[PDB]
């Protein structure tokens, strides 16, 4: 849970966004 | 001048690299595999074959590729490819000399080793490996166990029935699409000529599919704009069973469902992908937007109903999974494309030339780009399962 499913998912349909690590 | 599209096309080059390095660096995220390939040549085509081999032991098994070559100018082969995929490293395993780049290569359902493919020509070639060296001739004389004639020009599409063996159809930019039987074999006639010709079609004949249940019925996809259904046993090979206005643009690819014998979708050069049932083809079921240019191909899933992807110039592969199709969204998610909208591949810096599902471990995929690349990769399981 440094990373969900759901933030997985959002990022799945932006891959040209660097994923958020909070 | 001239000079504004070099230096527009530079500066668009370097926007792709820099959301490249984005992508990289997030594949840990996104991917339970990602490979990355760069062949000698370009593939226009990629199949998977049926095949897979598990060794005794092994953490890994072994599965093949049909892909092929597109020279700047040097000689064009036809290629079997292996690919070590882990369990629950790619080499070129057989080289066949060819006339021009391969367009498009297929294996023939009720015997794998039969691969047909088409050619800047007009022929239609067939070959089969087992009858051939793996490695070509130095003098690169393209050798093929048919050849297929009807058409005055090139295309693309390509599809074996998979109930009729030997059942051959091909679209062209003739505008015709042409049926060969070569389960008529001759002792050695070594070329064979079209059973049937079908002249439905007003431009470019860009992709054929044959249905996958229903021997007698095939669709076809032009620059007309139209989708047509053709069943083989009508008389008249002038008019499709059905014809519709499937796009706003040219039509490039269709694709049957697999699960759903009413089914199919179709891409095109509007962007969007359509979906449609066949009962009723004057009103479109869906359409799936989020392409940013020209769709070339499309394929379902072979493992799971609801599953379509889709590829184009825009570099990009979508994956769609219709089950979604009408869910409510935050307006941060509707920001980012419709809820069908599953995975978006940004692993490639070219355009995407084919691309194939693997019919053997569930959501593999292999695309092809025309910078050389091939990708064989796995989206991350959290993505789709739940």
């Amino acid at each position: 849970k440094l990373l969900s499913s759901s933030e997985t998912k959002r990022a799945a349909r932006r891959p040209y966004k660097p994923i958020a690590l909070r | 001048a001239d000079k504004e599209a070099a230096f527009d096309d530079a500066v668009e080059e370097r926007v792709i690299n820099e959301e490249y390095k984005i992508w990289k660096k997030n594949t840990p995220f996104l991917y339970d595999l990602v490979m990355t390939h760069a062949l000698e040549w370009p593939s226009l085509t990629a199949q998977w074959l049926p095949d897979v081999t598990r060794p005794e032991g092994k953490d890994f098994s072994i599965h093949r590729l049909v892909l092929g070559t597109h020279t700047s100018d040097e000689q064009n082969h036809l290629v079997i490819a292996s690919v070590q995929l882990p369990n629950d490293k790619i080499e070129i395993e057989i080289k066949i000399n060819h006339e021009g780049e391969v367009n498009r290569a297929r294996y023939m359902p009720q015997n794998p080793c039969i691969i047909a493919t088409k050619t800047p020509s007009s022929d239609v070639l067939v070959f089969d490996y087992t009858k051939h060296p793996s490695k070509p001739d130095p003098s690169g004389e393209c050798n093929p166990d048919l050849r297929l004639r009807g058409h005055q020009k090139e295309g693309y599409g390509l599809s074996w029935n998979p109930n009729l063996s030997g059942h051959l159809l091909s679209a062209s930019d003739d505008h015709t699409i042409c049926l060969w039987d070569i389960s008529a074999v001759p002792k050695e006639g070594k070329v064979v000529d079209a059973k049937t010709i079908f002249t439905g079609h007003t431009a470019v004949v860009e992709d054929v599919s044959w249905h996958l249940l229903h021997e007698s019925l095939f669709g076809s996809v032009a620059d007309d704009q139209k989708l047509m259904i053709w069943d083989t046993r009508s008389n008249n090979t002038s008019k499709p069973s059905h014809s519709v206005d499937a796009h706003t643009a040219e039509v490039n690819c269709l694709s049957f469902n697999p699960y759903s014998e009413f089914i199919l979708a179709t891409g095109s050069a509007d962007k969007t992908v359509a979906l449609w049932d066949l009962r009723n083809l004057k009103l479109k079921l869906h359409s799936f937007e989020s392409h940013k240019d020209e769709i070339f191909q499309v394929q379902w899933s072979p493992h799971n109903e609801t599953i379509l992807a889709s590829s184009g110039t825009d570099r990009r592969l979508n994956v769609w999974d219709l089950s979604k199709i009408g869910e409510e969204q935050s307006p941060e998610d509707a920001e980012d494309g419709p809820p069908e909208l599953l995975f978006i591949h940004g692993g490639h810096t070219a355009k995407i030339s084919d691309f194939s599902w693997n019919p053997n471990e569930p959501w593999v995929i292999c695309s092809v780009s025309e910078d050389n690349i091939m990708q064989v990769w796995q989206m991350a399981e959290n993505i789709y399962n739940d």
